[PDB]
This record gives C-alpha cells, sequence and structure tokens, in this order.
C-alpha cells in the first residue's frame, strides 16, 4: 500500500519509491497494475526529468494487464534509455514490436507515391541503422542484405 | 539466410491459410450438391409402380 | 543366511528390466520424437512420462529398496554420451553395469556423489541435444528420492537437484527458442520440478525468493512461447499464495486472461477449486458454488486416496454459506469417513435453527476446523442459517406472523426480528408484506413466474451452452 | 492426480441422507404420537 505516497508534490521521495520498485518489479508486477493513474500524475509534470524511465515503468504495468501497442507508444518518447538496453529478453520483443511498425510503415510510404508523408518517428527510425552497425561489425554477411529487404 | 526463409516459409503457411476456406467452402456446396443428390434418388421413379413378389 | 542370500540376487533383475526399458524404450522412443513431429510437441512419451512418474512414485521410483544398492541413478546419467547410432552402446553399456551389481560388492554412488554425476551430461561431451532427457536425468533420480524426507544433508541435494536443473533451466531458455517444442514437453517436467520447488521449501521454510523467482518464469513465457506453461506457473502462484496473505485474492483479475487453453484436463479442473476457495473469502457464494461443482465433476480419475477425498471435503464448504445443502454423507467415502466425522454433524446442525446445538457443534468439532482455517464463515454462518430457518418457514406457510415465528427460529424478541426481516426483504430472500401494530407479518403467495417467461429465457442460455459444444466436438474433430 | 500439493496435505447410507432428517426433527415418531391420542 505505499501507492499513497505518490500524493505528495516533492520530486525526492518518487526517486526513492520507484528504487523500491524497479528491484522488487518482478515479485510485485501486480501490485504495479493499480499505480496507472497515479504514474501517469508524474510522466505529465513538467518538472518531473524522468518521464522518460516514467514510461518503462508505464511499459510494465500495461504489459502486466495486456496492453502492449500502448507500451510501444511510450517506448516513443522514453528517450535514449529505452533503447541504450540490450540486455536479456526485453530488447528482442521491443524491436519486434517497433521494427515490424517500421516495415509497414515504410511500405506504406512507397504507395504515396511521393508526397503526403507520414510522420517518421528519429527513434523508430534511427535504430534500424543503429543496430544494423551490429551486423557489419559482426562480419555477418548473410543477414546484411536481409535487412534491405525487410525496410524495402 | 535464416531471416530469408524467414520471408519464404510463411507463403505456404498463409497458401494453406486460403486453402482453409478452399475446402471449406467447396466441401459445403458439394454437401448442398449431396444433398440435392438426395433429392435424385428420391425423385426416381415417382410415379407409376407395380406390384412384385420378393424371392 | 543360505535361504535369505539366494533371494538377494533375483530381484535386482526386475529394475533392470522393467526400469531399464522405462527410459530405454520411453527416452529412446522419444528420442525420434523429440527429433521431428514434435507435433504438437506429442511427443506422447511426455504424456507417457505421467504414466510412468506418478506410477514410480509409489513403486519402484528409481528406488527402492528392492534389495539392490541403488546403482540405477549413476548407471543412466553416466556415458550419454552422445552421438550417432552408437547411443545403443550407452544402453548395451547399461545392461553391462547390470552385473556389477551381481557380480562384485555393491556400491552406492548417490547423495554425495551424485553432485558430479549430474554435471557428467555436460562433462559428457556433449548432451547434446535433449536436456528434457538430462532432466529427467536431473529429476527421476533425484525427485522421487525426495519421498524418503529424511531431512538431514540430503535436502541440499534436493536443493542441488534444484541447481543442476537451474543449469538445465538456463539451457531451457538459451537453447532452442524457434520451434522447440522440447519446452511443451519440458512444461510437465518444469512443471513437476517446480511442485518439487514449492514442496522441498514447505519442509523448511516458505519460498519468499522464489515468488520471486516465480514471475521470472510466468512473465518471460509470455508471448514468445507458452503452451499449458504459465497455467502450471499460475497454479504455482494461487496454491501458496492462498495459504499466505495477503492481496492475492483480488489478482486474479489482472493475470487472467484464463488461461486458455485449459489444459491438461483434470489439472486444470483443481485449479477451479483453488480460486474456488479464494472466492469464498470474497464472500460471493454464486460464483464460488459453481467453481466448486465444476471442480468436482471435472476431476478424474483417482483412486487412491484422500487426496481427492480431502479436496472435495473443503470444497462443499461454500454449499454451507449457500444456505441450500443437503446432508453430506452422500458425498461420504468409507476412507474420508473417519476424517469427516467432526465435519460431518456440522451441516446436521446446519439443517436446523437451534442455537444450542449449533454452538455445541463449534465447542467439540472446532479442534478439525483449526487445520482447514475455514473459521471465517461460522461468524457469518449464524446469519446464514437463519437464512435457511425462515425460508424452510417461508415456503411452507403462506403467511408466518413475527409472533409465532419469533420463539420458534427462537429470535427471542419482536425488535431483532424487525431487523432480521427488514434485511432479508434488503437481500430479496423473502417477499412477505408486515402489518406494523403490535405487530404481525401477513404475507401472500408470489406468483406469475408462470411458464412463457423464466423456462424459454433460461433456455437461451442452455442452447448457447448446447450449441458452442458443437464446435467443442468439430475442434476435437478436426486433429485426428 | 497425484501432483501438486493434492497428496501434500442399496444402501442404508443412501437412506442415511432422509434419515437423520428424522434425528434431529421429530424422532421417528410412535410414542409421542401414541401420546397424543389421549391429549386431545
Amino acid at each position: 500500500g505505499i501507492i499513497s505516497l505518490l500524493d505528495e508534490d516533492e520530486p525526492q521521495l518518487k526517486e526513492f519509491a520507484l528504487h523500491k520498485l524497479n528491484a522488487v518489479v518482478n515479485d510485485f508486477w501486480a501490485e504495479i497494475s493499480e499505480s496507472v493513474d497515479k504514474i501517469e500524475v508524474l510522466y505529465e509534470d513538467e518538472g518531473f526529468r524522468s518521464r522518460q524511465f516514467a514510461a518503462l515503468v508505464a511499459s510494465k504495468v500495461f504489459y502486466h494487464l495486456g496492453a502492449f501497442e500502448e507500451s510501444l507508444n511510450y517506448a516513443l518518447g522514453a528517450g535514449d534509455l529505452f533503447n541504450v538496453n540490450d540486455n536479456s529478453e526485453y530488447v528482442e520483443t521491443i524491436i519486434a514490436k517497433c521494427i515490424d511498425h517500421y516495415t509497414k510503415q515504410c511500405v506504406e510510404n512507397a504507395d504515396l507515391p511521393e508526397g503526403e508523408k507520414k510522420p517518421i518517428d528519429q527513434r523508430l527510425e534511427g535504430i534500424v541503422n543503429k543496430m544494423f552497425q551490429r551486423c557489419l561489425d559482426d562480419h555477418k554477411y548473410k543477414q546484411a542484405i536481409g535487412i534491405a529487404l525487410e525496410t524495402r | 539466410d535464416l531471416y530469408s526463409r524467414y520471408k519464404k516459409l510463411q507463403q505456404e503457411l498463409e497458401f494453406l491459410e486460403v486453402q482453409e476456406e478452399y475446402i471449406k467452402d467447396e466441401q459445403k456446396n458439394l454437401k448442398k450438391e449431396f444433398l440435392h443428390a438426395q433429392e435424385e434418388v428420391k425423385r426416381i421413379q415417382s410415379i407409376p409402380l407395380v406390384i412384385g413378389q420378393f424371392l | 543366511p543360505p535361504g535369505g542370500g539366494e533371494q538377494e540376487p533375483p530381484p535386482p533383475p526386475a529394475p533392470q528390466d522393467v526400469e531399464m526399458k522405462e527410459e530405454a524404450a520411453t527416452g529412446g522412443g522419444s528420442t525420434g520424437e523429440a527429433d521431428g513431429k514434435t507435433a504438437a510437441a506429442a511427443a506422447e512419451h511426455s504424456q507417457r512420462e505421467l504414466d510412468t512418474v506418478t506410477l514410480e512414485d509409489i513403486k519402484e521410483h528409481v528406488k527402492q529398496l528392492e534389495k539392490a544398492v541403488s546403482g540405477k541413478e549413476p548407471r543412466f546419467v553416466l556415458r550419454a554420451l552422445r552421438m550417432l547410432p552408437s547411443t545403443s552402446r550407452r544402453l548395451n553399456h547399461y545392461v553391462l553395469y547390470k552385473a556389477v551389481q551381481g557380480f562384485f560388492t555393491s556400491n552406492n554412488a548417490t547423495r554425495d556423489f551424485l553432485l558430479p554425476f549430474l554435471e557428467e551430461p555436460m562433462d559428457t561431451e556433449a548432451d547434446l541435444q535433449f536436456r528434457p532427457r538430462t532432466g529427467k536425468a536431473a529429476s527421476t533420480p533425484l525427485l522421487p528420492e525426495v519421498e524418503a524426507y529424511l531431512q538431514l544433508l540430503v535436502v541440499i541435494f534436493m536443493m542441488n537437484s534444484k541447481r543442476y536443473k537451474e543449469a538445465q533451466k538456463i539451457s531451457d531458455d538459451l537453447m532452442q527458442k524457434i520451434s522447440t517444442q522440447n519446452r511443451r514437453a519440458l512444461d510437465l517436467v518444469a512443471a513437476k520440478c517446480y511442485y518439487y520447488h514449492a514442496r522441498v521449501y514447505e519442509f523448511l521454510d516458505k519460498l519468499d525468493v522464489v515468488r520471486s523467482f516465480l514471475h521470472a518464469r510466468l512473465r518471460t513465457a509470455t508471448l514468445r512461447h507458452d503452451a499449458d506453461g504459465q497455467a502450471t506457473l499460475l497454479n504455482l502462484l494461487l496454491r501458496n499464495y492462498l495459504h499466505y496473505s495477503l492481496y492475492d485474492q483480488a489478482e486474479k483479475l489482472v493475470s487472467k486472461s484464463v488461461f486458455p487453453e485449459q489444459a491438461n484436463n483434470n489439472e486444470w479442473a483443481r485449479y477451479l477449486y483453488y480460486t474456488g476457495r479464494i472466492k469464498a473469502i470474497q464472500l460471493e457464494y454464486s460464483e464460488a458454488r459453481r467453481t466448486m461443482t465444476n471442480a468436482l465433476r471435472k476431476a478424474p480419475q483417482h483412486t487412491a486416496v484422500g487426496f481427492k477425498q480431502t479436496v472435495h471435503k473443503l470444497l462443499i464448504v461454500v454449499e454451507l454459506l449457500l444456505g441450500e445443502i443437503p446432508d453430506r454423507l452422500q458425498f461420504r467415502q468409507p476412507s474420508l469417513k473417519r476424517s469427516l466425522m467432526p465435519y460431518f454433524l456440522l451441516t446436521q446442525a446446519v439443517r436446523t435453527g437451534n442455537l444450542a446445538k449449533f454452538n455445541q457443534v463449534l465447542d467439540q468439532f472446532g479442534e478439525k476446523f483449526q487445520a482447514d482455517g475455514t473459521y471465517t464463515l461460522i461468524i457469518r454462518l449464524r446469519h446464514n442459517v437463519i437464512k435457511t430457518g425462515v425460508r424452510m418457514i417461508s415456503l411452507s406457510y403462506s403467511r408466518i406472523s413475527l409472533a409465532d415465528i419469533a420463539q420458534k427460529l427462537q429470535l427471542d424478541s419482536p425488535e431483532d426480528a424487525e431487523f432480521i426481516v427488514a434485511k432479508a426483504i434488503r437481500d430479496g430472500v423473502i417477499e412477505a408484506s408486515i402489518n406494523h401494530e403490535k405487530g404481525y407479518v401477513q404475507s401472500k403467495e408470489m406468483i406469475d413466474i408462470y411458464s412463457t417467461r423464466e423456462p424459454q429465457l433460461a433456455f437461451h442460455q442452455r442452447i448457447s451452452f448446447c450449441l458452442d459444444i458443437h464446435n467443442m466436438s468439430v475442434k476435437a474433430m478436426r486433429f485426428p | 492426480m497425484s501432483e501438486k500439493k493434492q497428496p501434500v496435505d442399496e444402501d442404508n447410507w443412501d437412506d442415511d441422507n432422509v434419515e437423520d432428517d428424522f434425528s434431529n426433527q421429530l424422532r421417528a415418531e410412535l410414542e409421542k404420537h401414541g401420546y397424543k391420542m389421549e391429549t386431545s
């Protein structure tokens, strides 16, 4: 019942609250489900500069209750802290949502055929060639031509 | 190369996915055609008839 | 000595025959089954494994006793090796070591020496393919051995099993990941060992950290590979998160899903009993009575013996709070009889409205209720019986006076009777009108439910229930 | 079943369902209903 600690508008209590969460978030994944409305207070707060990290904990609760595309929306505005983590499983699940959203947008862009372009976030297209640098550095040529067929 | 076949393998996946409505729509038609064939054999011979003794 | 000495040699060949061919025919058979097709799974040997392990869990396990040295554990775990068809030589070497027990002086390699033995499939260089067979080699020797329960220094070996088999979990998540179909075969094996996880801790201390380790395997099975896997993990949750506080009751809302499809059969039938006791603490009776009734009728096959009987005992507990229950000896079993005797006469005092009889049952039979933890209802069941007593009278009579039903139900006073009938109307229990002067209660027959209304409206749920089974039969017909 | 924590923790029997309703209510009863003869 630490949810009541979020009522205070003073920032230094929030970093100690999330310091508790992200460590035990594995066991408390069920507890974060009721923190939705009170996380948005921090995410929409202008004086709260951790909204990049607050978008991650907002993606964990929605992933717990069955929401996916909404977590991908928060992944956009999550800044560089979201795309800097390549570790374990969480990297391959987000790129499966992001690159599929990227490759279905590029096919849509080729149907314009020119002009009246849809908005393309620099973060979703930015990790394309960024993670593609991991290919040429790994020297494996077989999938180096594969990304070009993906994005078309 | 593994993404190549990964883009190859969903073809026959989706090719058999459209093969689902292939048979399902075909078999129900033919089913109604077989039910129409039930009216055929029941139509024959209709009238008239003649009595006979089974041996 | 000569009589008992000559009778020692014959038995050990029996584990050298059937127990050999247990994992020789199934494991050697599941080899090609897990190399391809692998549809689903199926891999029916993993379900045949349910007909072995559970059969071995009585006799013989790996051991036993029987009059061997318990050398079957090191035998199959060494010299995997393996390679192309020479794996038969490994089974041949398993036959060669059978004479070692019968000829030379037999030595027990279990326990202390089992620590490097579980590393041998990795040390044999290499496995090289099936972790479930080595998971079986890290379980079937050790997990059926847990049934000894000596508690001294071998529990850490049961923990060492949960260690090296967590190294099999390391090979579970890292290896494959693409059309595995071994995980779905392991979902039966990973279930069991995770069950033995919970069981071994219960003898020492309930697991605080494994609760966090449970959500690990829980969440990571979604969405990548989940078949029957998260259900068994959700069973671990609702099992212990019930017996231990807190908040775990309402947790079922965000988890479900369901999780579909319910597997395997009776395995999900008991799950409705788990959440059944939960929803019983939510005080909602109607959803609790249907999930408890469905828990008995969906549960095959037993025997033996009281494992299904004891779970059925506490299952009809929700019927005590329903207010409508018959005598429960129609559910009695001669084995469950002796255990249900303090819980038997309880419901016999529920059918009656006597306080002196009901309070005497709580005093003498309250000792048996301490192990069940059912004391939550005994305070609210007094209000349940007074509703059954008034329903018995209100259904038997058109008009019922408050003064005549006062002492008959021994409410003893007119004022609290006005409070009960008021709350009875609030709960929709009674339709009786009341004429207050002294006062008295004058009711009338309730009708117009008739025919054209209730049966045809209920038949909307009956046919919608039946027409779905038409699809259930077609779906089950499409697999063959 | 036997998994999880399941293992961790005519006849007169059929008529006994109805027969126990006689135990707590109205006995059988002969004597009392036989005493009601000369009561009124």
